[PDB]
């Protein structure tokens, strides 16, 4: 189930290893337009959360 | 380099090269005038000697 636009729910993800090459298989999207960082090399940057 | 893919990283780093070249050129431009003033002063000092 998904929440409405006015009651968007925020989820916190931390303390784990993230691989961004497995998120394509979970949804049939093709655009994945991204703003601040290239999706090609998201796997070589350490975030905070 | 580590956050953007080549086809836009080349554009991003191009905006720094021009600015740094323009900043570097003014230094030698002003040094070329200070050198002329110092040369005139040195000629005056030699004549006075």
């Amino acid at each position: 189930r998904f929440a409405s636009v006015y009651a968007w729910n925020r989820k916190r993800i931390s303390n784990c290893v993230a691989d961004y090459s497995v998120l394509y298989n979970f949804a049939p999207f093709f655009a994945f337009k991204c703003y601040g960082v290239s999706p090609t090399k998201l796997n070589d940057l350490c975030f905070t959360n | 380099l580590s956050r953007l893919d080549p086809p836009e990283a080349e554009v991003q780093i191009d905006r720094l090269i021009t600015g740094r070249l323009q900043s570097l050129q003014t230094y030698v431009t002003q040094q070329l005038i200070r050198a002329a003033e110092i040369r005139a002063s040195a000629n005056l000092a030699a004549t006075k000697m």
